[PDB]
Order: C-alpha cells, then structure tokens, then sequence
DNA sequence: CCTCCCCTAC
C-alpha cells in the first residue's frame, strides 16, 4: 500500500475515462487527450473535464480503494435509460491482487497498464457505435465479506473529515444480486510482481 | 431574507417589484454602508451576509472566513483594503489626547496643513493605537486587525444566528526543487512585467509616447487610489527580496 | 538520422541541429512541477535517442522555462534526464551545447545571429498609424528585420524585450559587427 | 494514377540494400563553433 | 531474416498489444533501414488474416515528407521518390510511446564526434 | 379507458385534504405555510456543538448530512437496527449516487466555460 | 415474521410520502425534506408536515398489514382530476433476521427513487391518488427491485397509460 | 460610569 495506490488510482481512472469515451457515454466533444490529470497518465488518455464527473469518479475510485481490502471485482455496466437493463458489462477481476503485505519501478509499471489499455481500446473500437440523448452507466463491485449501510446505528458522531468520509463512504452503496446470449471476451491484465489485474468484458 | 441588528440597523435583499428576479443588497446602518473602517471588513461583512442570505450554509461562511483569515496572516492581502478614513477637525478637539488617530497622523505630517473636515488616511498597517499613514509603502501584525476589525462587527451580525466566530478564527542533479523556483520566479516576473505594461498604457494618457521615457515616467507615479500601485510596489520589493538567496541556490543546485 | 530518406549521401551532409526556442509550451499562471517535468523527460528521451549521430544546440524561447526577458541565460545542467547526465560533464561541449538565447555561432567561419523572435513579435504587438504604403504579411516582418539591421539595434522596443540592468555603459543588443546569417 | 499497394510493391521491392554495412557507419561532417571557449560572451549576464 | 522478424512482430501485435515501427525491427534484428523496410513490406503479404491498421507514409520531391491518411487520393504521385510503411498499428489512434534506446551498434550515421567520459 | 384494477379490488376511503386545501389546513393547525431553511452546517465536522445558547436564547442548528438527519419514525417512536449486522460471504453491491447527465455535460459544453 | 411487520410499516410509509412527493400530488414545500433518513440511504427522504396526513397514511398501513394474509397485491393509483383515468399506478405484490430484510427493503427503496427521480414534472392541482387493495390500452411498465430473501417475497414494478 | 468623537438614520 506504499505505491499501489497510486498506480491503482491511474489505471482506475485510464479505465473508467476510456469506457465512458468510446461508448459514448458522455459527448466526445468533453473529452480532450492528455498525459497529466493530477497523476502521470501511462499514455494520452482521453480524460473528461467536466468538473461534476471528475469529482464523481474520483470520489469512486477512492471508494474503490478504501474497500480494496475485501473486494475481489469490480464491474463497470452499461445500461439503458428507456429500461433498466444492463447491455455491457466490463469485470476487472481482483483475485487477491497479490497484496503487497510488506515496490518496483514504475516504468514495468506503465508498460504493463499501456498494454493492458491498448487491450481494452482494440476491443473497445470494434464495438458498434452508440447513440447519444441518455445512454448512462452504472457501477457494480464483488464482495466477500463486508456489509455496508450499517454503519448509521450509531448516531455516528463525527469527529474530522475521516470519519464523515468513512460514513459517506459505507452508506453510498446498495445490495444487489448477481442478475441468454453474453458473449464473455477475455482481455490482457498487468502480471506484473505486485499487481496481479486479469480484464473481462461482457456483451448483449 | 433579512437581520435586524438594531435601531436604524439592519440588512437584507430587497424586492421593489414582484417581476424583479435577482434582488438588491440593501443596508442602513451596518459596516457597509458606514465609511468608519476599511474596505476590507465591508467586503468580507458583505460577502457574509451574501453567503448566509441566497445558501443559508453556515459551512460556507466558515470556509471562506478561515481563508481569508489564513491570507491575511500569509500576507497575501491587497495592503490597500488596509487603510482608514475618517474626517477630521483641527480646531473642535477639546484637548490634544482627545484626538483620533488621524489628527495625530496630520499633526506628524504638519511639523502641509489640512482643509477643514477633510477625509484623511489613516492606520495603513503596521503601545497604544495612537498611526502610520499609507509611511507605510516607504516603510503588519495580523493578529490585530483580524481580531479589532473583524470580529465585532461580524459577531454583532452573527451572535444573532447564535454562532461565534472567534472560535472559527482561534483555530486559523535535483530537477524537482529547482524547477518550482523557477515557476514561482518566472510567474514573479511575468506578473511584474503585465503590471508594468498596464502602467505604461495609463501613464500615455499623459506622455503620449511608446518607447523609452514614458515607462521612465509611469515608474514615477505614486497614486494611493489604485490597486495597480501597490500591486506594482509589492512586485518590485518582490524582486529585490530573498529571492537573490533562492537564485543562489539554484545555481549552487546547477553547477 | 537517414532512417526515412534512405540518401546518406545527403544526410551525412547536415552536420548540426539547431533549435531555436519554445522546446516546451505551457501555461506559467497555472503550472506545476509534474507535468513540466513529463514534457522535459520526453525532450530528454528525444535527444539522448538523436545526441549519437548529430550535434544538438539548444536555445531557450519565449514560453520556455527560462528568463522573460531576451538575453535567456543557458537552462541549467538540470531539467534533463539522468541518461544525458554523461554529456553534461563539461568535456562533451561539441556534441551538445546549451546556449544563451541570442548568440553569435561561428559555423566553419560563419559568423550567424539568432534570435529567438522576442524583438519582432514584440513590435508586431504595437498598430502603428504609419507607413500607409502589408498587414500581417510576411513581407512586412522581413522589412521590420531589414530595418533591425539597419538602425543597427537588436531590440528597438527597450521597454518590450529589454529587462533592467542589460549591461553597463555597453550595451549588446547594440550591433558591434555584422554577422553572415541572421535567423529570426 | 494508383492503388496503394501497387506503388508499395514498386518501391518496396525493389530496394536497393546497399552501402547498409552498419560495422562502418558513414561519419557525420564536421561542424565546429569557433565561440565555444574563445572569450567574452556577450550575451552571459549574471 | 523474414522468420525472426515475423515472429518479433507477431508478438509486438498480438501479445502484449503495442504498435510495431520498422525503427523497433532495427533495433531488435541488427539491421540497416532499408533491409527493416523490405522485411515490414513482406510481413505485409502473406497476411491472410489481417488484424492490423498499417501506416504508410511517402517521399516526396523537395525533401517533403508525408502520412497518408485518404488511401484513395494521393497528390502529386509523379514526385514520389519513396514510399513504405512506417508501422502496424493495431488500434485505431496510432499514438505510440517512445523510451530510451541503447544505439550501440545499430547506427548507420554517427558524428565526427565521441562521447568523452 | 383507464387502468384496470383487476378481478377483485377495493377502494380506501377518500383523503381528507386537496391539493389547494392542504397549506390553508396545515396554516390552521398553527404551521407556517412555508417552512423556510434554518441556518444549517452542511459539513457535520464544522457543528462543534456551536449552537448551546446566546444572550439567553437557545437555538437549534442542526445539519443535513446522512448522520444527523433522524430516522424515519412510525408511530410517534424512532425505528432502528439492535442487534449486530450478518455479513454473509460473496455479496454484491451497487453504487448510488447518480452520475451527471449526458444533457446537463452538452449544456455545460456548449455555454463555452 | 416478527421484524418483518415494523421494516413494512417503515417502508410503506416511506413509499407513500416519496410518490405523494415525487409526483405532484401535493404542492412541494409542503413536505419535510431535510431532517430524515429513509433506510440509511444518502438522499432525501420527505415527509408530509401536516400531522393529519401522516396518520391517515399509518391508520391506512395498519389496516393493510392487518389483512396482510388475505391480500396478493396492494397498489396505489394516480387519477386525473375531470377524466377520472388511472395516469400511473404503482404496485407491490402481497429463517429470516435483521440484516436480510433490511437489506432488501433498503435496495427496493433505493430503486424506487431512481425511477422515481427521472420522472416527468406533474403540473399543479390535477392529480389525486388513490389505494386499491387487491385480495383473492397503450401500457408502460417498469420493473423494479423487491425483496426476495424472506418468505413474502415481493414484486415492485410501476404502470403508465 | 464617565466624557470624547464619529456619523448614520429620520
Ligand atoms: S496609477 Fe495605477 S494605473 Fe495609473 S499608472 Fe500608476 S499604477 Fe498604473
């Protein structure tokens, strides 16, 4: 947890950044290719800059590494707005993450992110195109042991800004289930020594 | 929305029509509309009672406090909103330690003399309160002009919500190193250099030239009424300060 | 390096690289270390993968990180990668050579001026109500650089370009001998 | 006047592979700067 | 070596995705420009199965140097003095990434000049 | 012409209140037909307990966020969780916060910030 | 079973005052919408301020959950005013612990408000409601999250003519 | 608590 937050924050935003881009979740025009967002990109990605969205998905990563300890996937879906079905689907699996308990240079770093990324984008341009005018999306983890939404029993006195980002953080979640013809194309992950990240993505 | 300090006191946004959409900043009474102080304390107090009027987030209010508090003992202030005026009248004192403050500062400058109720400089920045006079861009404890300027009239405003901002304001080879000094240098000196520009083109009302001798000219202009001024000779002391250390060091770090 | 046009007869004939300011672009009002240093990395890799086959001569530009005024001292030894560290030993000065922003280079006994363009882009920023008998044309940059060289000064707008204490009871900017060249 | 892969089988196949020796690379010409350490930069202010 | 370079680049475009430029096969295999661009131009045929997007940029007269983008229009073909592919892109948004290189050996110019430590 | 309500339905008795009705009601009952926001510190770490007293006068300062608002109460008594949560092994959960609309980024777009 | 009665009466009422309030029913500012917390949840839950509606909507909760047993569908209509047509009408049908029903009673509460949140505005003073309790054209509908864990599962899902 | 001074409201 020295510097695996860090890379984890990157590629979290890479990922997140790319799939809102190229299923035109939100208009290109939004979006503009750079290197810097706050953090040293692996390669121009092409990063939002809508300040409600970059606040939204930081605010998520952040949740995302919090909880870190005891998810084991975490799931990006897209669903339609005329009806709440899931059409995409994208699983960045979490098995364990070899955990660093006790961490390498960050230049194998990137070229594993880099070729992971160019994955997804190769994947990614084949799709067929997706209209505009209300196609969102929706966010999804895998647990394993954890409940959240309890946390307010309590009264919850807060004391700094921790303890309300603990709260805020346990609250913003809801249980859901696990809910044809899904077609699953597996994708290129990092096997680099302290990130162990395998890539799924669903269709239809 | 409105707040009723007192008699003939009072504040609040007024709507003279009902198809008036943004509604105006009305005040009798208050700090704002009282020429007794600085600008500063009226544009904080306003921006208070703008915050609490249109959010009602006294979160808000607290962070914006707190800011401002931390640049004013930084020193990121304007040193211009720092300064009082009130009038003055040599001859209806009843005795020299009844006197303001101003009096005492027109008395220094005399040993010249003034007009007759005259609205005079006073209390610039920087032992008891009886006066340095704007002496001071020739020549500050933040402390005291947060405390006595902004904490009366703030928590007479306030302690009518039933909150007390003292308490908000008791709490208050190497490329990387390098290359932040010269950002900060190099932003130094592009501000100094749009400062000077900006004063070149006023001072052509005047010299109706371009080149040489008209900048020459605007360098000698000592306006007290214009921010630009005492933008410029912050920026000048800027340049001329610890800085000369910091270019020391970078080239030690080069070599 | 003759990768593309595959004619070494005509690429081993260009014996030096020249670059004339504005390596790096950016906003100084609103900048941080970080991304500064990623577009410095990337000039670095650039010269340590070209500094083999060919000579590199480094100018600083306006919206560079050096001084805004016109005489720009050389960058620094710093702000380069730790690969190039070997070629900033000082005993390797032909083969890459960081210089101030107007200089005099002796090609071979040519002698050639450059200026990074401060001078002119500076006068071009004044509308003169003059000279009725071109607007933003090349022809009338070429006559502003003609004139330079004969009112024999560098920077006519001393206030623009000039910064204070440019020398004393001599100033540079001031032609002292023609050059072969003259580069803008 | 044609498709792309017909002017990429022209040139390409015809290449001339030669001179290509890469264990004697052709030396870049000399170019000196006679200012290098003569004296009195005029530019070099403190 | 049209077997070594198959592979390299097989690897380079399929494995870890990455686009592949004839600079990379210089490197890699040792060789001069000209020997990199046949071997790119004969990994181009015998590409039954084509998964990739290739970038050909040409020569043109006046030392003028250009990256084909229409396919279809190419102006002034009578001026062309070379023409090759630079690269096989697999996606779509060429972007490559650029690292240090240890050109030890594989320089087909080199300055009067050497490095003095 | 409307919805149908099916085999067998029954019906509850009628509201007592209107649409027009229901302020001049809530008004009669000694409410102020318009309950305008009280001061109110939308971060719960900047509370400090600040509200105690002043010149005599007690005031009520509370906060949005999620853990100062009170449960929902049914019956006049606060309903709440005792005893200690279950966590059972494999769950999955949902994000919900809702993320900006496609229309709200367009509009933001094109008024050229 | 015994958990189960209270969690229901909780999130009826929070069902009744969230359609009462996202539909418009009853004018806004009208509901208390900054001062309670539904099931944990991050929004607002509102609850209507005049103490006479409130008790109307507990009187209608005990005497649904009365006859809980022989109900298979409770339902709330929306009618027009001066055409007496159903516009919308949102329906429920009918070893368990704390965490469970709670879970689930919050996700369905949590999924109303999503769909109730992308609704069209309804303009003023034309719409009345009314509740059907069931025992035994051109139609929209929408599916949302009930609870299953427990023995009574449920179905959430909503109408639109 | 006292006078002195500032200066805004009505
Ligand atoms: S007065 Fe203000 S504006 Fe006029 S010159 Fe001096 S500084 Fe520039």
């Amino acid at each position: 947890n020295r510097w695996v937050e860090k890379w984890l924050r990157v590629y979290l935003k890479c990922y997140i950044n790319l799939i809102l881009f190229y299923r035109n979740v939100y208009p290109p025009q939004s979006f503009d290719y750079t290197t810097y967002q706050s953090f040293n990109l692996p390669q121009f990605v092409p990063i939002n800059r809508h300040p409600a969205l970059i606040d939204y998905i930081e605010e998520l990563i952040l949740d995302v590494l919090s909880k870190l300890t005891h998810v084991y996937r975490f799931s990006i879906c897209i669903i339609n707005k005329k009806n709440d079905l899931c059409i995409e689907k994208y699983v960045l699996d979490f098995s364990e993450l070899q955990h660093v308990d006790k961490i390498i240079t960050e230049t194998e770093v990137f070229d594993e992110f880099r070729s992971s990324l160019n994955s997804l984008i190769m994947h990614l341009e084949k799709l067929p195109k997706v209209n505009d005018d209300t196609i969102t999306f929706e966010a999804v983890i895998n647990a394993i042991e954890l409940e959240l939404g309890h946390k307010l029993d309590r009264n919850r006195r807060v004391d700094s800004l921790e303890e309300k980002a603990e709260i805020e953080r346990d609250s913003n979640w809801v249980k859901c289930q696990e809910d044809p013809k899904i077609k699953l194309t597996s994708l290129v992950g990092s096997d680099v020594g302290p990130l162990i990240i395998h890539q799924f993505s669903e269709k239809l | 929305p409105s707040i009723l300090i007192s008699k003939k006191r009072y504040v609040g946004f007024s709507y003279e029509s009902p198809s008036q959409t943004l509604p105006i900043f009305d005040a009798k009474g208050i700090e704002t509309v009282r020429r007794d102080g600085i600008p500063a304390q009226q544009k904080i107090i306003e921006k208070c009672i703008r915050l609490l009027f249109q959010t009602k987030d006294l979160s808000k209010i607290k962070k914006y406090l707190q800011n401002e508090f931390f640049k004013i003992q930084i020193g990121k202030v304007s040193a211009q909103d720092f300064c009082f005026a009130k009038e003055v009248k040599l001859g209806a004192y009843k005795s020299e330690k009844t006197a303001p403050a101003g009096a005492v500062v027109v008395k220094r400058r005399i040993n010249a003399e003034p007009q007759y109720k005259e609205r005079i400089p006073y209390l610039v920045v920087k032992q008891l309160l009886r006066c340095v006079s704007p002496e001071f861009l020739e020549g500050l404890d933040s402390e005291y002009y947060i405390n006595k300027i902004l904490i009366p009239p703030l928590d007479r405003l306030f302690n009518l919500i039933g909150i007390n901002v003292g308490n908000w304001a008791q709490e208050i080879k190497r490329s990387t190193t390098t290359l932040s000094f010269l950002i900060k240098k190099l932003k130094r000196q592009k501000e100094y250099q749009t400062l000077k520009t900006v004063c070149r083109t006023c001072s052509y009302r005047y010299t109706s030239d371009a080149g040489i001798e008209n900048d020459h000219i605007a360098s000698k202009c000592n306006s007290y009424d214009c921010p630009v001024f005492y933008s410029r000779v912050k920026a000048e002391r800027y340049l001329r300060d610890n800085q000369s250390v910091q270019r020391e060091e970078a080239l030690i770090s080069l070599n | 390096m003759g990768r593309i046009n595959n004619k070494i007869d005509d690429i081993s004939l260009i014996g030096r690289l020249l670059i004339c300011g504005n390596s790096v672009d950016f906003d100084i009002k609103s900048v941080n270390k970080d991304e500064l240093m990623i577009s410095l990395t990337e000039f670095s890799k650039f010269l340590h993968n070209i500094l083999p086959s060919i000579s590199v001569d480094i100018m600083p530009g306006t919206n560079d990180p050096s001084d805004k005024s016109l005489p720009q001292q050389p960058f620094h030894k710093s702000l380069f990668d730790k690969s190039l560290e070997s070629y900033f030993n000082g005993s390797n000065k032909e083969i890459l050579n960081l210089v101030t922003n107007p200089y005099e280079f002796s090609y071979n006994g040519v002698d050639v001026l450059a200026v990074s363009g401060k001078n002119i882009n500076d006068i071009c920023k004044y509308v003169i109500p003059s000279n009725d008998n071109f607007k933003d044309d090349i022809e009338h940059r070429l006559d502003l650089m003609e004139c330079t060289m004969k009112w024999q000064n560098i920077a006519p707008t001393a206030p623009d370009t000039l910064w204070c204490y440019p020398y004393t009871d001599k100033d540079p900017f001031v032609l002292d001998k023609w050059p072969h060249v003259y580069i803008v | 006047d044609l498709h792309m892969d017909a002017l990429l089988t022209k040139f390409n196949e015809d290449r001339s592979l030669q001179d290509e020796n890469l264990s004697q690379p052709r030396t870049r010409v000399r170019i000196v700067d006679d200012n290098l350490y003569n004296k009195s930069n005029p530019f070099q202010l403190c | 070596m049209d077997q070594k370079a198959s592979y390299f680049i097989n690897e380079k475009l399929f494995t870890e995705v990455k686009p592949v430029l004839f600079t990379d096969l210089i490197h890699h295999l040792k060789i001069g420009p000209s020997m990199a661009k046949k071997l790119m131009f004969d990994y181009y045929k015998q590409t039954t199965n084509a998964k990739y997007n290739c970038v050909v940029i040409c020569c043109y007269k006046d030392q003028t140097i250009k990256i084909i983008h229409d396919l279809s229009n190419i102006p002034q073909q009578d001026s062309i003095i070379d023409c090759f592919i630079y690269a096989f892109n697999p996606m779509d948004s060429f972007i490559p990434y650029y690292d240090i290189i240890d050109q030890k050996d594989c320089l087909t110019i080199k300055n009067s000049y050497e490095l003095k430590v | 012409a409307g919805l149908r309500y099916g085999k067998r339905a029954f019906v509850y008795g009628e509201p007592p209140f209107g649409y027009q009705d229901i302020l001049n009601k809530l008004e009669d009952e000694g409410f102020p037909k318009i309950d305008y926001k009280d001061p109110f510190f939308s971060n719960p770490v900047d509370l400090e307990n600040k509200p105690y007293a002043y010149a005599g006068k007690r005031f009520e300062i509370s906060s949005t966020h999620v853990s100062t608002r009170i449960p929902v109460q049914f019956g006049g008594e606060t309903v709440s969780v005792y005893n200690k949560p279950t966590f059972d092994m494999f769950s999955s959960w949902k994000y919900a916060l809702k993320p900006p609309t496609y229309d709200a980024v367009q509009k933001w777009y094109n008024k050229v910030p």
